[PDB]
C-alpha cells in the first residue's frame, strides 16, 4: 500500500506498450493490406514475429519421452507435436503450429 | 381483395408454403420408422402444419405475394370484408383484459392507502383483498365509466408539481 | 500563473490544468458566457461569425468545383452519364502500395481517384453546365464571394459600421427582405437560369454569358410576358423521346406543367423546375411585401401576436409577450431555425430520393444513397441541436414574469402531461415493435412464416391510391378516372404524374408491405423517444422535483452531486446527451429501411425485402451480413481492390465508436486517480523528470468526457454507416 | 462417433417441438454438449439405470446438505474457534478431501 | 403457518405463482387451440 | 486564544517511507503541515498510504493538500480523540494557519466568527438566469 | 477476424432459422438486444430517469394510482451493475449461440 504509485504506474505502463505492441500490429496489418502493401504486414511471410519460445517448448514436451521423461511412451498431448489421432473420421487432436498470428494474438 | 391482396384460400404461394414444410417434415420423417417416439413426433407436427393452414384459409385471411397472411387493422375495411377478428376484435378482447388488471391494480392500491403501513401491504401482498378485487374488477368498464362521470377517478391540483409547476 | 489562450474567459485562463485547453476549445462560441460580452457585441461577433460561415460554405463550394474540374471527368461523364462513374477528386497518398495505384484508378482516370458520391456532377450537369471551364469560372466566383463575405464581417466589425442592437432586434424588415429577395427574388434569378441557360443546355443548345444577350429563351420572346398570352410558353415542351443535353425531339417550351420524370433521365423536368421556381418567387415577393417597415404600411409581429388570444383563455394569454420573448431570445429564434431546417432537410431527403431533381440520378444508385443517408442524419443533428437550444432558451433567456400567462408557459405548467404522454407513446410503439418483431422472429425460426403478425399498412396505401397509384384499388381519388380531382388535373400535372407513379422501377411513392408498416412504427418510436427525451430536458430544464434549482446551474453542468440518490447526467445538456443516441438510432433505422428497400429494388428483388423485412433476422443477415460481402473483402490476404477504403473506414468508425464506449462506461475519477500515479511516475523517472509539463494533467471532466464518448460515438456511427452504405452499393452497381 | 449427444427434449406446445432435431439412436432432442456422456462413459455407466440411481443419490445428497446447513446454524452451530483452526482445515482438505477423494476415485 | 403463508404472500412468491399460472393458462390454450392468429370461432 | 505558531523542532511519527507523500507542487505551490500532542505511541493510518507510529508527545507530518490534512484530522479527533491543528506552509517559509482558525473546531460556536457566504434568502427566492444575464463574468442567479 | 471468424462462421447461426439449431439463432439476436440494453444503464444516469420517473408518477397521482413505495430510479452503483449484468449477459450468450450453432453443424 506504501508503494502503489510504483505499482500501477509499471503496471499503466505495461498495458500502454503492450496495447501499442499488440494491437497496433493488427492496425499495421490493416493499413498494410489495404494500402496493397502485403509485403510490409507482421505476417509469416512479410516481418516473421514467430514465437520461438513456446515453439522450443513444444519441441522440447515432444522429445520428452525420449530423454526427459524415459518412461512414458509418448507425450502429454499430440499438440507438442508428432502424428495425429484421429478418431471417427474426425481429428480428435493434432499438432498446433505457432507462428506470427499466435504471437500476435498471445501478447 | 383489400389492397391488392389475394386471400388465402385461392393464394398459390400460400400452397407453396405448405406444401414445402410438409416436404420438409416428411424428409425428416423418412430417416425413421413406422411407429416410434420421432415419427409419432413428426406426424403430429405435419397435422398441426395442416391444421393451421386449412384454418387460416378458413377464416378468410388475406395472403400476400408471398403467401403470408396480411392481417387488416382498419375498421371499416375489417368490418366490410369480413376481416374484424384479425385486429379489431382482438384490440377490445386485449382491451378489457388490460383495463382489467389496471383497475384491479388501481383498487388494491386505494384500498390499501389507508392501512396503517400501507409499503407493507405493497411487498406483501393482502392476498384476500387482491383476490376480492380480481373477481369483482371484471366489470371495471362500468365501474370506470361511473368513477369517470362523478369526478371521482382523477386527483385534483394537489398532485406534486416542479418550481415552474 | 495566469494564462492566455482563453482571452474570453479569465477564469479558465487561470486553470493550472489542461481542462482550461479543452473548456476554452468548447466554450468559444458560447458568446453570452464571455467575460465583458454585452448584447450588442454578442449579436455583432455573430453577425461576424455568419459572415465566416458563408465564406466557409462558399470557399467549399468553390474548391467541390475545383477539384471536379480538375481531377474530375465532367467532360466525359456528360457524354455517357449512365456508365461513367463521377471523379470527386484525385488521390496522391505516399502511402500506397502500388496494388492500391492499380485500384483506385477509376472512371477513366490516369492515377488514383474517388468516385464522387455527391451527386454534384448530375446536379451541375442539369443546370447547364457541360464544361471543365464552366466549373472552374464557378469555383473562381464562389472564391470571389467567399473573399467579399470574409470582408464583410470584418467590415461589420468596425466601429461605423457594427450594427446597433436594435437593428438586430429589428425584425420586420428582415423578414421582409429575407422573404423577398432573399427567397423570391433569388427564385426569381434562378428561373432567369434555368430559362435562359440551363433548359437550353439541355436543349443541345449552349448558352453561355457570351451570348446569353444575343440568343432567346423562347421563339417569341417576352411578347407572352407583356401581353397575358402566358400559355404561349408552355407551347411545345419536350417529348418523350427526348434526349438530354442534344436537340432530339428538344421542344421550345420552358416554363411548362407537365409532373412526373423525363423519360431519358428519370429526373424532373427543368420546364416544370423552372414554372416552379416562378411561382415560387412571386409567392415569396407577395409574402415579403407583409411586414411594416419604413413606408407605413405593413404588419407589426407583435400586434399579430397579441392580438392572438382566443376567447375562453384555452391557450392562456395567447401570445402576449411572445414577441419580446423571441426577439430578445437568441436561442427561442436559434431553434425554430433549427427546427424548421432540420424538418425541410428531411424533406431534402424524402423528396431528392422520390422526385429526383437531377439527370441521370436515380441510375447512379450510390448517390442516392449517399445523399438521402446525408441529409437525413444532418437533419437529425439540426433537430436535436433545436430542442438543445431551446432548452437553453428556458434556462438563459426565458422570463417567467413577461411570459405571464402565455402560451409559453402554459408548456411549463402542464410539462409532466407532455413528457408522461410521449411516454408512453414511446412504450406502446417500442413495446408493440418489439413484440411483433421478436412474434415474426420466433415464428421463422420454429419454420412457421405463416404465424406472423403481418399488419398491411392500409393507411398510408390509401394515401398512395389517393395519390394515383392503382396497385392496391381503393379507386380512390387520383387513381379514380371517373373522380373530379382526376378531371381537373388532366390537362396538367396528372398524366406524368401517373406515368412516374404507376411505375414501379422508380422510387416515387414506393409499394409498401407489413415490413413498411413495422418500420415506420419503429420510425415513430424513434422519433417521439428522441423528443421525449429533448423535450423532457428542455421542459425540466429549470427545475424538477430532484432539482429545482437547477437553472441555477445552468445548461451544462455534471451533476448535483451524489446525494439526494443521486444527480447523474441530471442536466438539460444530458438530456440532449442521451436524445443524440436514440436520434443516432432512429436515423439508422431510417437509413437502414431506405437502403434495403433501395437495394431490393435495384436489384430487383423487392419481393427479398417484403418476405425478410417482417422479422429482425432478415434485417441482420439478408441486409447487414449479406451485403456485407464485398465491403470486408475490400482486402484480404490476396489482395485488394478500391472497396479497401471502405473497408478501412468501415473497421475505423467500429474502432472510433468503441472508443466512446471508454468515455461512456467509464467515469472520471479512475481516470483521476490513474493520472496521480502517472504523474509519481513522471516527476521520478530519471532523465524525465528534466521535462515537465506547464498545463498539470487531470482527467477529462464529466461533460467534458460525455462530449467526447458521444462523438467519438457519432463520427464511428456515421463512418461506419457511410461505408457500408458507399461499399455495398458502390459493389454491386 | 455417429449419433450426437443429447440429454434435453423439448415439449411440443408452441412449435418448438422444431428443436427436438435429429441427434441420432432414433431421438429427438437438444444436442447437449456439456459432455456428460463422454464422462460417463468414461465412468463406465453403460446403462440408464445407473444414470437414475446417481440422480437419486445426488437429490439424497442434497437433501443431506441441506439438513446439515440447517443442522449447522439452528441446531448445532460451531463456534469461532473452531472455524480458525485452519491447520485442521487444510491438513483434511488435503488427506481426505483431495487425498482420499483421488484415492477413492482411482479404486 | 400464519408467517409461512404471510411470506408466500410476498411480492416475489406471489408473482412466481400468478405468472407460473398465466403461463400455464396461456400454454394450455395454446395446446387445446393451437395457432390462435385471428378470432375466427 | 492566539494563533500558534509553527514549531519545527517537533518530531514525526515513525513512517517507513510511501510513494503517496509530498510532489512538486510542496516545490513550486504549497504544502500543508500537521501537528498534535499524542499521549501515547498508537498505529495511525497515513492518508497517503500505509500505517506509521505516532510519537508519545507532540508529532508534525507534511501533506500535499488540505484534504488529507482533515483526514488525518478527523481520524485522529475521532478514533483517538486528539486535537489536532494544521497548516498551510509556502516553498518560501510562509506558514498559513488553516483549520482551527478561531481556537474551536468549526462545527462548535465561538461567538464571534463572521458569517460569509449567507443569502438570507429562500432558495426559491433567487432570480431567474435572465436577470443576471450579461454581467460580466458567466454568473450564478445566487451571486 | 472480422471476415473469416465474425462474418464466414456466422453463417451458421444466422441460417440456422427453421432447423433445430434456430433457438441459437434467436438467442443470438435476444443476446445482441440484451447487450445494447446495458448501454442504456452504462451511458446514461440516474438523474435522467429520476425526473422522468417523477413526471411519470405525476401521471400516476392524477389517476390516483401512485403507489406508495415511491418510485425511485436505481441507485447509480445499481445502473453501473445492470449496465455490466446486462452488456455481460448479451455478450457472452451471444458468443454462446454463435459458437453452438456454428460448431453444432460443421463440427
Ligand atoms: C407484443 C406483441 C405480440 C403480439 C400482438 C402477439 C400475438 C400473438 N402471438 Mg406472439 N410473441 C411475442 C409478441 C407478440 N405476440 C413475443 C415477444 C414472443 C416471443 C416470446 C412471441 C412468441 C409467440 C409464439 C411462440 C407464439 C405466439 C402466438 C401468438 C398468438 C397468441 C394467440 C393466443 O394465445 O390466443 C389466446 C386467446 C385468448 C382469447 C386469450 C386472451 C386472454 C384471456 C384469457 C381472455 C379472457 C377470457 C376469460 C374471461 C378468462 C377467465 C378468467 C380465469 C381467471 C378463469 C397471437 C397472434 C402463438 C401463435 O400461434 O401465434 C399465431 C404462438 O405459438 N407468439
Ligand atoms: C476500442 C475501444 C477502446 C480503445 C481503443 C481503448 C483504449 C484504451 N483503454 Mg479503454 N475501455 C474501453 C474501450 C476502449 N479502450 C471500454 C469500452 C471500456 C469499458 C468501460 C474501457 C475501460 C478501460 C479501463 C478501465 C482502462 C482502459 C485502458 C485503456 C488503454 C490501454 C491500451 C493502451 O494504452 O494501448 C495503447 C493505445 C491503444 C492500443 C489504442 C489504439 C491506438 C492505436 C495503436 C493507434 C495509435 C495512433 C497513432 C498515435 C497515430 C495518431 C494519428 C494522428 C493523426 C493523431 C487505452 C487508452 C487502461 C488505461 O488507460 O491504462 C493503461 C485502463 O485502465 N480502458
Ligand atoms: C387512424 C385513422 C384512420 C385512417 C387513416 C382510416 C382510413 C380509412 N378508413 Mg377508417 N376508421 C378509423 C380510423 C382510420 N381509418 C376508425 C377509428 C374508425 C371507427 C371504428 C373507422 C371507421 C371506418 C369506416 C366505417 C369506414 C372507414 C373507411 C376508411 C377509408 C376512407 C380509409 C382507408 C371507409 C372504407 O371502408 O374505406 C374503403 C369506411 O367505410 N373507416
Ligand atoms: C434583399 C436584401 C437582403 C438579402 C439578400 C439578405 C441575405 C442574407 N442575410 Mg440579411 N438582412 C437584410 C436584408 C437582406 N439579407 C436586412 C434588411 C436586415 C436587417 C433588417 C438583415 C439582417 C441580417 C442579419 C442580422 C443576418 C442576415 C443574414 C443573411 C444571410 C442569411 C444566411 C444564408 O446565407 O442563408 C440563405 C439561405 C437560403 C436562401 C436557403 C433557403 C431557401 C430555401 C427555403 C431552401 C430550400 C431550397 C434550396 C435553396 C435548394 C438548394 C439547391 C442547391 C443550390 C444546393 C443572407 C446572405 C445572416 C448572415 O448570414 O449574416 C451574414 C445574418 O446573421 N441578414
Ligand atoms: C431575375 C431574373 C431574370 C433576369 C435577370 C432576366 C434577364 C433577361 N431576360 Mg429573362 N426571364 C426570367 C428571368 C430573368 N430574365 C424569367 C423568370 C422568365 C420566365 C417568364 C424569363 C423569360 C424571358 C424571355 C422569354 C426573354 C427574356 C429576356 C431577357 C433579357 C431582357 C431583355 C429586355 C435579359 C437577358 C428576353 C431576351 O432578349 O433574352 C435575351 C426574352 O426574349 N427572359
Ligand atoms: C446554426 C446552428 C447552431 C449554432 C449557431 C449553435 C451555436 C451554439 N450552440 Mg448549439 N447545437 C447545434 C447547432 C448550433 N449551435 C446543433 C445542430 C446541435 C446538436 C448537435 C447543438 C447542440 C448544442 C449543445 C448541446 C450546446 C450547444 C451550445 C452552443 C453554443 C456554443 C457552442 C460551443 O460550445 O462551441 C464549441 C463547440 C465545439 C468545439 C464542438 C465540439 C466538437 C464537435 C462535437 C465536433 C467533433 C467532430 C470531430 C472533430 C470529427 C472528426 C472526424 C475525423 C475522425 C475523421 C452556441 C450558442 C452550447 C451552449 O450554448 O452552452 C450553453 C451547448 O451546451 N449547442
Ligand atoms: C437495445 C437497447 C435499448 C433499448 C431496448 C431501449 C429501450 C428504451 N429506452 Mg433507450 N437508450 C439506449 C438503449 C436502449 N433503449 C441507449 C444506448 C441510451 C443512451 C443512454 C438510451 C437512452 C434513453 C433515454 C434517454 C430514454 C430511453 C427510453 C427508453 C424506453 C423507451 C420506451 C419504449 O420503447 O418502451 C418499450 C420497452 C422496451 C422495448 C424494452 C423492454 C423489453 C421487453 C418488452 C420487456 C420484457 C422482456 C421480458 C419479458 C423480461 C425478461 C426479464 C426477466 C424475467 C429475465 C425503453 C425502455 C426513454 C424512456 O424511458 O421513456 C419511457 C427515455 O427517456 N432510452
Ligand atoms: C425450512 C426450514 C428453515 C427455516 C424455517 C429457517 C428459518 C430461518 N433461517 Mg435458516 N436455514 C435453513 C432452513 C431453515 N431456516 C437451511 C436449510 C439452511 C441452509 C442453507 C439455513 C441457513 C440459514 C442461514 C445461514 C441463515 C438462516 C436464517 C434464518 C432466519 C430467516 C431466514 C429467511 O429470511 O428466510 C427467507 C429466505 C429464503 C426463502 C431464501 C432461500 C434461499 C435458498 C436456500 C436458495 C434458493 C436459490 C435459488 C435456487 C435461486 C434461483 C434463481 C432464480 C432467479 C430463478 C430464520 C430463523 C438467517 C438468520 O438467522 O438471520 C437472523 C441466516 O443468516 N438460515
Ligand atoms: C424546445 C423548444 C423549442 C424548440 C422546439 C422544437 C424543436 C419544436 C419542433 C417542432 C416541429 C419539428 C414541428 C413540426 C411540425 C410539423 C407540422 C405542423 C406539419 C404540418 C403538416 C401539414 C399541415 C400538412 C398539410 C398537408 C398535408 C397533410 C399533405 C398535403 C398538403 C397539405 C398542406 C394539405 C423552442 C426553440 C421553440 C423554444 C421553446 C421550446
Ligand atoms: C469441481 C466442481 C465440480 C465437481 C467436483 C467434483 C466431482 C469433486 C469430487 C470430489 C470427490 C470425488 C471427493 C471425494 C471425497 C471422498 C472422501 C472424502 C472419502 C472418504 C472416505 C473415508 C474417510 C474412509 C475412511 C476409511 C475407511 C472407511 C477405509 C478404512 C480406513 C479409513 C478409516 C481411513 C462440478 C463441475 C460438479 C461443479 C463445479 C465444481
Ligand atoms: C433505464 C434506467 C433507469 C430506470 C429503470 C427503472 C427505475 C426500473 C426498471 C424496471 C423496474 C424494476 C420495474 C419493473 C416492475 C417491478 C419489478 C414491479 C413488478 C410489477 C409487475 C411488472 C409484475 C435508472 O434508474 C438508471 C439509474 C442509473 C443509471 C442508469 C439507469 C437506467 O439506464
Amino acid at each position: 500500500i506504501r508503494h502503489r504509485d510504483a505499482i500501477i504506474s509499471h503496471l499503466n505502463w505495461v498495458c500502454i506498450f503492450l496495447g501499442f505492441h499488440s494491437f497496433g500490429l493488427y492496425i499495421h496489418n490493416d493499413t498494410m493490406s489495404a494500402l496493397g502493401r502485403p509485403q510490409d504486414m507482421f505476417s509469416d511471410t512479410a516481418i516473421q514475429l514467430q514465437p520461438v519460445f513456446a515453439q522450443w517448448i513444444q519441441n522440447t514436451h515432444f522429445l520428452a519421452p525420449q530423454l526427459t521423461a524415459p518412461n512414458a511412451l509418448a507425450a502429454t498431448s499430440l499438440t507438442w507435436g508428432g502424428d495425429l489421432v484421429a478418431v471417427g473420421g474426425k481429428v480428435a487432436m493434432m499438432p498446433i503450429s505457432l507462428g506470427t498470428s499466435d504471437f500476435m494474438v498471445h501478447h | 381483395d383489400i389492397a391488392g391482396l389475394t386471400p388465402c384460400s385461392e393464394s398459390k404461394a400460400y400452397a407453396k408454403l405448405e406444401k414445402k414444410e410438409l416436404k420438409t417434415l416428411e424428409k425428416r420423417l423418412k430417416q425413421y420408422e413406422a411407429d416410434s417416439a420421432p415419427a409419432v413426433a413428426l406426424k403430429a407436427t405435419m397435422e398441426r402444419t395442416k391444421a393451421r393452414f386449412a384454418n387460416y384459409a378458413k377464416a378468410g385471411l388475406l395472403c400476400g405475394n408471398d403467401g403470408l397472411p396480411h392481417l387488416i387493422a382498419d375498421p371499416g375495411l375489417a368490418l366490410k370484408y369480413g376481416h374484424a377478428g384479425e385486429v379489431f376484435i382482438p384490440t377490445f378482447g386485449f382491451l378489457y383484459v388490460a383495463g382489467y388488471i389496471g383497475y384491479v391494480g388501481r383498487q388494491y392500491l386505494i384500498a390499501v392507502k389507508g392501512e396503517a403501513k400501507p409499503t407493507d401491504k405493497e411487498i406483501i401482498i393482502d392476498v384476500p383483498l387482491a383476490t376480492k378485487l380480481a373477481w369483482q374488477g371484471a366489470g371495471w368498464p362500468l365501474a370506470a365509466v361511473q368513477e369517470l362521470q362523478r369526478g371521482t377517478l382523477l386527483e385534483k391540483e394537489e398532485n406534486i408539481t416542479v418550481s415552474p409547476r | 500563473a495566469t494564462k492566455l489562450f482563453p482571452k474570453f474567459s479569465q477564469g479558465l485562463a487561470q486553470d493550472p490544468t489542461t481542462r482550461r485547453i479543452w473548456y476554452g476549445l468548447a466554450m468559444a462560441h458560447d458568446f453570452e458566457s464571455h467575460d465583458g460580452m454585452t448584447e450588442e457585441n454578442l449579436y455583432q461577433k455573430i453577425f461576424a461569425s455568419h459572415f465566416g460561415q458563408l465564406s466557409i460554405i462558399f470557399l467549399w463550394t468553390s474548391g467541390n468545383l475545383f477539384h471536379v474540374a480538375w481531377q474530375g471527368n465532367f467532360e466525359q461523364w456528360v457524354t455517357d452519364p449512365v456508365h461513367i462513374r463521377p471523379i470527386a477528386h484525385a488521390i496522391w497518398d505516399p502511402h500506397f502500395g502500388q496494388p492500391a495505384v492499380e485500384a483506385f484508378t477509376r472512371g477513366g482516370a490516369s492515377g488514383p481517384v474517388n468516385i464522387s458520391t455527391s451527386g454534384v456532377y448530375q446536379w451541375w450537369y442539369t443546370i447547364g453546365m457541360r464544361t471543365n471551364q464552366d466549373l472552374y469560372v464557378g469555383s473562381v466566383f464562389l472564391a470571389l464571394v467567399s473573399a467579399i463575405f470574409l470582408f464583410a464581417g470584418w467590415l461589420h466589425l468596425q466601429p461605423n459600421f457594427q450594427p446597433s442592437l436594435s437593428w438586430f432586434k429589428d425584425a420586420e424588415s428582415r423578414l421582409n427582405h429575407h422573404l423577398s429577395g432573399l427567397f423570391g427574388v433569388s427564385s426569381l434569378a434562378w428561373t432567369g437560369h434555368l430559362v435562359h441557360v440551363a433548359i437550353p443546355e439541355s436543349r443541345g443548345q449552349h448558352v453561355g454569358w457570351d451570348n446569353f444577350l444575343s440568343v432567346l429563351p423562347h421563339p417569341q420572346g417576352l411578347t407572352p410576358f407583356f401581353t397575358g398570352n402566358w400559355a404561349a410558353y408552355a407551347q411545345s415542351p419536350d417529348t418523350a423521346s427526348h434526349v438530354f443535353g442534344t436537340a432530339q425531339g428538344s421542344g421550345q417550351a420552358i416554363l411548362t406543367f407537365l409532373g412526373g420524370f423525363h423519360p431519358q433521365t428519370q429526373s424532373l423536368w427543368l420546364t416544370d423546375m423552372a414554372h416552379h421556381h416562378l411561382a415560387i418567387a412571386v409567392i415569396f415577393i407577395v409574402a415579403g411585401h407583409m411586414y411594416r417597415t419604413n413606408f407605413g404600411i405593413g404588419h407589426r409581429m407583435q400586434a399579430i401576436l397579441e392580438a392572438h388570444t382566443p376567447p375562453s383563455g384555452s391557450l392562456g394569454a395567447g401570445h402576449k409577450g411572445l414577441f419580446d420573448t423571441v426577439n430578445n431570445s437568441l436561442h427561442f429564434q436559434l431553434g425554430l431555425a433549427l427546427a424548421s431546417v432540420g424538418t425541410i432537410t428531411s424533406l431534402v431527403a424524402q423528396h431528392m430520393y422520390s422526385l429526383p431533381p437531377y439527370a441521370f440520378q436515380a441510375i447512379d444508385f450510390t448517390t442516392q444513397a449517399a445523399l438521402y443517408t446525408h441529409h437525413q442524419y444532418i437533419a437529425g443533428f439540426i433537430m436535436c441541436g433545436a430542442f438543445a437550444h431551446g432548452a437553453i432558451f428556458f434556462i438563459r433567456d426565458y422570463d417567467p414574469e413577461q411570459n405571464k400567462g402565455n402560451v409559453l408557459a402554459r408548456m411549463l405548467d402542464h410539462k409532466e402531461a407532455l413528457i408522461s404522454h410521449l411516454s408512453w407513446v414511446s412504450l406502446f410503439l417500442g413495446f408493440h415493435t418489439l413484440g411483433l418483431y421478436v412474434h415474426n422472429d420466433v415464428m421463422q425460426a420454429f419454420g412457421t412464416p405463416e404465424k406472423q403478425i403481418l399488419i398491411e399498412p392500409v393507411f398510408a396505401q390509401w394515401i398512395q391510391a389517393a395519390h394515383g397509384k392503382a396497385l392496391y384499388g381503393f379507386d380512390f381519388l387520383l387513381s379514380s378516372k371517373t373522380s373530379a380531382a382526376f378531371a381537373n388535373g388532366q390537362s396538367l400535372w396528372l398524366p406524368g404524374w401517373l406515368d412516374a407513379i404507376n411505375n414501379n422501377q422508380n422510387s416515387l411513392f414506393l409499394t409498401i408491405g407489413p415490413g413498411d408498416f413495422l418500420v415506420h412504427h419503429a420510425i415513430a418510436l424513434g422519433l417521439h423517444t428522441t423528443t421525449l427525451i429533448l423535450v423532457k430536458g428542455a421542459l425540466d430544464a429549470r427545475g424538477s422535483k430532484l432539482m429545482p434549482d437547477k437553472k441555477d446551474f445552468g445548461y451544462s453542468f455534471p451533476c448535483d452531486g451524489p446525494g439526494r440518490g443521486g444527480t447523474c447526467d441530471i442536466s438539460a445538456y444530458d438530456a440532449f446527451y442521451l436524445a443524440v443516441f436514440w436520434m443516432l438510432n432512429t436515423i439508422g433505422w431510417v437509413t437502414f429501411y431506405w437502403h434495403w428497400k433501395h437495394l431490393t429494388l435495384w436489384q430487383g428483388n423487392v419481393a427479398q425485402f417484403d418476405e425478410s423485412s417482417t422479422y429482425l433476422m432478415g434485417w441482420l443477415r439478408d441486409y447487414l451480413w449479406l451485403n456485407s460481402s464485398q465491403l470486408i473483402n475490400g482486402y484480404n490476404p490476396f489482395g485488394m481492390n478500391s472497396l479497401s477504403v471502405w473497408a478501412w473506414t468501415f473497421l475505423f468508425g467500429h474502432l472510433i465508436y468503441a472508443t466512446g464506449f471508454m468515455f461512456l462506461i467509464s467515469w472520471r475519477g479512475y481516470w483521476q486517480e490513474l493520472i496521480e500515479t502517472l504523474v509519481w511516475a513522471h516527476e521520478k523517472t530519471p532523465l524525465a523528470n528534466l521535462v515537465y509539463w506547464k498545463d498539470k494533467p487531470v482527467a477529462l471532466s464529466i461533460v467534458q468526457a460525455r462530449l467526447v464518448g458521444l462523438a467519438h460515438f457519432s463520427v464511428g456511427y456515421i463512418f461506419t454507416y457511410a461505408a457500408f452504405l458507399i461499399a455495398s452499393t458502390s459493389g454491386r452497381f | 462417433t455417429h449419433i450426437k449427444p443429447s440429454a434435453q427434449v423439448v415439449w411440443p406446445i408452441v412449435g418448438q417441438e422444431i428443436l427436438n432435431g435429429d441427434v441420432g439412436g432414433g431421438f429427438q432432442g437438444i444436442q447437449i454438449t456439456s459432455g456428460f456422456f463422454q464422462l460417463w462413459r468414461a465412468s463406465g455407466i453403460t446403462s440408464e439405470l445407473q444414470l437414475y440411481t446417481t440422480a437419486i443419490g445426488g437429490l439424497v445428497m442434497a437433501a443431506a446438505m441441506f439438513f446439515a446447513g440447517w443442522f449447522h446454524y439452528h441446531k448445532a452451530a460451531p463456534k469461532l474457534e473452531w472455524f480458525q483452526n485452519v491447520e485442521s482445515m487444510l491438513n483434511h482438505h488435503l488427506g481426505g478431501l483431495l487425498g482420499l477423494g483421488s484415492l477413492a476415485w482411482a479404486g | 403457518m400464519k408467517d409461512f403463508t404471510t411470506y408466500l404472500s410476498t411480492a416475489p412468491v406471489i408473482a412466481t405463482i400468478w405468472f407460473t399460472f398465466t403461463a400455464g393458462l396461456l400454454i394450455e390454450i395454446n395446446r387445446y387451440f393451437p395457432d390462435p392468429l385471428v378470432f375466427s370461432f | 486564544w492566539t494563533v500558534p505558531t509553527l514549531n519545527p523542532d517537533t518530531p514525526s511519527p515513525i513512517f517507513g517511507g510511501s510513494t503517496g507523500g509530498l510532489l512538486r507542487k510542496a516545490q513550486t505551490e504549497e504544502f500543508y503541515v500537521i501537528t498534535w500532542e499524542a499521549k501515547k505511541e498508537q498505529i495511525f493510518e497515513m492518508p497517503t498510504g500505509g500505517a506509521a507510529i505516532m510519537r508519545q508527545g507532540p508529532n508534525l507530518l507534511k501533506f500535499g493538500k488540505k484534504e488529507q490534512c482533515l483526514a488525518l484530522t478527523t481520524q485522529l479527533r475521532n478514533k483517538f480523540k486528539l486535537t489536532p491543528c494544521f497548516y498551510r506552509v509556502f516553498p518560501d517559509g510562509k506558514v498559513q494557519y488553516l483549520h482551527p482558525a478561531d481556537g474551536v473546531y468549526p462545527e462548535k460556536v465561538n461567538a464571534g466568527r463572521v458569517g460569509a457566504n449567507q443569502n438570507m434568502r429562500r432558495i426559491g427566492q433567487n432570480v431567474n438566469p435572465i436577470k443576471v444575464k450579461f454581467s460580466g463574468r458567466m454568473m450564478s442567479p445566487a451571486e | 477476424w472480422l471476415r473469416d471468424f465474425l462474418w464466414a462462421q456466422s453463417s451458421q447461426v444466422i441460417q440456422s432459422y427453421g432447423s433445430a439449431l434456430s433457438a441459437y439463432g434467436l438467442i443470438f439476436l435476444g443476446a445482441h438486444f440484451v447487450w445494447a440494453f446495458s448501454l442504456m444503464f452504462l451511458f446514461s444516469g440516474r438523474g435522467y430517469w429520476q425526473e422522468l420517473i417523477e413526471s411519470i408518477v405525476w401521471a400516476h397521482n392524477k389517476l390516483k394510482v401512485a403507489p406508495a413505495i415511491q418510485p425511485r430510479a436505481l441507485s447509480i452503483t445499481q445502473g453501473r451493475a445492470v449496465g455490466v449484468a446486462h452488456y455481460l449477459l448479451g455478450g457472452i450468450a451471444t458468443t454462446w449461440s454463435f459458437f453452438l450453432a456454428r460448431i453444432i453443424s460443421v463440427g
